[PDB]
């Protein structure tokens, strides 16, 4: 119900309120509602057909609201999660909820890393250093999948008798994506 | 030429081939948290989708 | 209706039993109420005293507040230092007063460009505590200030500035002008004088 | 017991003798019906307008039919069955609606679209009046083939005879719904299964194969380009053929096999061979459906596998 959140003296629109905004398909299950300290509201939406937990709202030690923001479509099928932390403080009746800022960019980066990068989470690159990628063999079927994904029905990419299959220049992005995207990650390039 | 194009029904298909599992494009609650109009189509899709048009009509479908 | 206007604020609710018409005010009621089945047939009048009867209330930290319609919204004492030119112009005093836990309006009267007031608003913010707020007092009879000001306010709110109410002095804006302030500026409430 | 009632449009009358415990509900229908009739104009020569007394009776005949169910008993079952008999007895000289339609084309005011209307109405009516098509009919052809002065050969068509093949399936579903609804639905479902049942069949049906949907809401029917590609067009064409077999069989008063018996043999052209094979394996209605399954589950695999073998690619503009 509190319309606004706090971020370092600045007032943002309330993110919780935002994420729970109604819409066909979403389902909220409040458990243990009557006792404050143990309550756990849980949002479950249709993800790739079947229903699944997307958001998890509860308290933590020392008055810290936590909004577990969950992404179900991952690299290994094992759901990843972004821990959003908010200081609840009943002494400021007007803006009780403020966001824990220390390290907010880092948490968001860590979750993106697990989704993009098949490597260990190390944000200690020199932005000026060359980033080596990985070797990459172009399978006949990775091409079928890509062409059909973007809708490119060029015969140069379709397996025909007595012709080697060609890959779309577009496919370059599939190969370099991990080497390139890594470049916006270092700590010296702190971004949200 | 002036051609008619269309963005996909869902974004999962492009995300799978490309390796862009960015939730912004696939999960409504992330899209909504970032304050986007919805689950934005992959800008990369439009890149390859439009390119295909140029490839077809401008290069006479000679990939080369 | 005569007796009604005698009693107005005291919770008595007159019904004209002999006429089926309509009151644009719902000041009183006509023939219908006497017969209606819905909860629409049971309409009572406000009793100021009770309706708006000051109260007390406790923080978790156990602070006490004089609970009224006003403080219930703002979350502080129902008392404010109104914008004043010489006095409220100083970012120092609007900070100090707002830090003492009270609502104060930063005086527009002493600023002459978006840039100069942006200077103060930023000084005020530097001295005020985290999550704290204040407001801005602008003069209607000064169309110049009102022209760089309203924008500066909107541009500032968009960046997320802790300035969360506008008061307008010297006159009451017209419906279209006011509506503008309300929906355009990201303000929690608007103050009219 | 009889008490006059007029079915009316423009300068076209059809006087309708009505039974006693009936003329009440009869007149009620007559009125409601009169409301729906579009205003007469220049020899009723519009597209909604009945051209002739015959067509009009078919109209009203179809209107009354719209308000009945075969499962539960209705209050118009009385009137429907009566207008049937008077339409039959008055306008059909015993022959088929089809013979009438032809007469109405040749002689009277030609409209193919109106002809189809008249036919939809009569068959539809009759079947919802719990009054089936079981009694061998006097098809002069089938009578003479049966005697020995004639012999039949079933020939079945192939791919590529028409730009809009799927259209033929529509007119069939839409017109003779009371005869073909079964195997359309049966096929639509059994094809749906083949796609789950099969590994990567799903990938070939880019825009799905909801046949029943496209039929109901033309709005949702995919491009000719989608409908024409084999994986969906092969099976569908077959359903069209099977469907035609059935209107012929059902409407003659024959079982699938009874129809098949009058045949010196059968044969298909290209993909039509399949249904000819499957048609001859056919005996009784209960058994008719596995015969259908065989046919369309062959076509489905021809379609899906041959597409996978050599799939169409962009033509250099």
């Amino acid at each position: 119900l509190c319309s606004f959140i706090t971020q370092d003296k600045m007032f943002v629109s309330n993110p919780i309120r935002k994420v729970f905004k109604p819409s066909q398909g979403m389902v909220v299950e409040i458990s243990n509602g009557n006792t404050s300290s143990k309550t756990v509201v849980t949002l479950s939406e249709p993800v790739q057909g079947e229903l699944k937990p997307t958001v998890i709202l509860k308290l933590l030690k020392e008055n810290i609201i936590q909004m577990e923001m969950i992404e179900n479509r991952t690299m290994d099928g094992k759901p990843v999660s972004l821990p959003l932390l908010y200081n609840f403080n009943p002494d400021n009746g007007f803006a009780p909820i403020s966001e824990v800022m220390e390290d907010r960019n880092q948490r968001i980066k860590e979750m993106y890393w697990k989704l993009w990068i098949d490597e260990p989470f190390n944000l200690d690159f020199d932005p000026r250093d060359v980033i080596k990628g990985k070797d990459f063999e172009i399978t006949a079927k990775e091409v079928y999948d890509f062409t059909h994904a973007v809708g490119n029905n060029c015969e140069d990419f379709v397996s025909r008798p007595d012709r080697t299959m060609l890959a779309p220049m577009d496919f370059a992005i599939v190969v370099g994506w991990r080497a390139i995207i890594k470049a916006i990650f270092p700590n010296t390039v702190d971004g949200d | 030429a002036v051609l008619d194009s269309y963005t996909p029904s869902t974004n999962e298909p492009y995300a799978r081939v490309s390796g862009d599992l960015n939730p912004i494009h696939v999960s409504r609650h992330f899209a909504s948290y970032a304050n986007l109009p919805g689950t934005i189509t992959h800008g990369m899709f439009s890149s390859a989708s439009v390119r295909a048009l140029i490839e077809n009509w401008a290069a006479d479908s000679v990939s080369s | 209706v005569l007796t009604h206007r005698n009693k107005d604020g005291t919770g008595v609710r007159v019904i004209v039993a002999g006429t089926l018409d309509i009151n644009p005010d719902d000041d009183y009621g006509f023939k219908q109420e006497i017969f209606d089945v819905t909860s629409n047939g049971l309409k009572k009048n406000p009793n100021w005293l009770e309706e708006y009867h000051p109260k007390l209330i406790k923080n978790k930290s156990g602070k006490i507040f004089v609970e009224t319609k006003f403080s219930k919204l703002i979350g502080r004492p129902p008392l404010l230092v109104p914008g004043m030119t010489p006095c409220t112009v100083s970012p120092d005093f609007v900070a100090a007063t707002t830090n003492a836990g009270y609502t104060i309006e930063l005086a527009g009267g002493g600023y002459f460009s978006a840039a100069g007031m942006t200077a103060a608003i930023d000084s005020v913010v530097s001295q005020i505590e985290k999550g704290s707020t204040f407001g801005i007092n602008l003069i209607y009879v000064n169309p110049f200030m009102l022209q760089w000001g309203i924008p500066l306010i909107k541009e500032l709110r968009s960046k997320g500035y802790p300035i969360q109410f506008l008061t307008i002095g010297a006159g009451v804006p017209s419906l279209e002008v006011a509506s503008e302030y309300i929906e355009t500026l990201g303000l929690k409430y608007l103050g009219l004088k | 017991s009889t008490r006059p009632l007029t079915l009316s449009h423009g300068s076209l009358e059809h006087v309708l003798l009505v039974p006693t415990a009936s003329f009440f509900i009869a007149s009620q229908l007559q009125e409601q019906f009169n409301k729906i009739l579009p205003e007469p104009t220049e020899g009723f020569a519009a597209d909604d307008e009945p051209t002739t007394p015959a067509e009009l009776v078919g109209k009203f005949l179809g209107y009354v039919s719209s308000l009945v169910e075969p499962s539960k008993v209705g209050q118009f079952d009385q009137v429907l069955n009566l207008c049937l008999t008077e339409f039959e007895n008055c306008y059909l000289e015993g022959n088929d609606i089809h013979a009438l339609a032809a007469k109405l084309l040749q002689e009277n005011d030609t409209t193919l679209v109106k002809t189809k209307e008249l036919i939809k109405n009569y068959i539809t009516a009759r079947i919802m009046a719990k009054r089936p098509f079981d009694k061998k009919s006097n098809s002069a052809l089938f009578r003479a083939v049966g005697e020995g002065n004639a012999q039949l050969v079933a020939i079945f068509g192939g791919q590529g005879n028409t730009d809009d093949y799927f259209e033929e399936l529509r007119d069939l579903y839409q017109t003779y719904h009371v005869l073909v609804g079964d195997l359309i639905k049966f096929s639509a479902e059994t094809l749906s299964e083949l796609i789950r049942t099969t590994l990567d069949a799903e990938k070939v049906f880019t825009q799905g194969l909801n046949i029943l949907e496209w039929l109901e809401n033309p709005s949702n029917t995919p491009d000719k380009d989608y409908l024409l590609s084999i994986p969906i067009s092969c099976p569908l064409i077959g359903v069209i053929q099977l469907a035609h077999y059935v209107v012929t069989a059902k409407l003659l008063g024959f079982t699938p096999g009874e129809l098949r018996s009058y045949l010196k043999g059968a044969t298909g052209h290209s993909q039509g061979l399949v249904t000819a094979v499957a048609i001859a394996e056919t005996d009784s209605w209960e058994s008719f459906f596995v015969s259908v399954r065989k046919a369309i589950t062959v076509l489905f695999f021809i379609g899906v596998r041959c597409y996978e073998a050599y799939p169409n690619t962009s033509l250099p503009p």
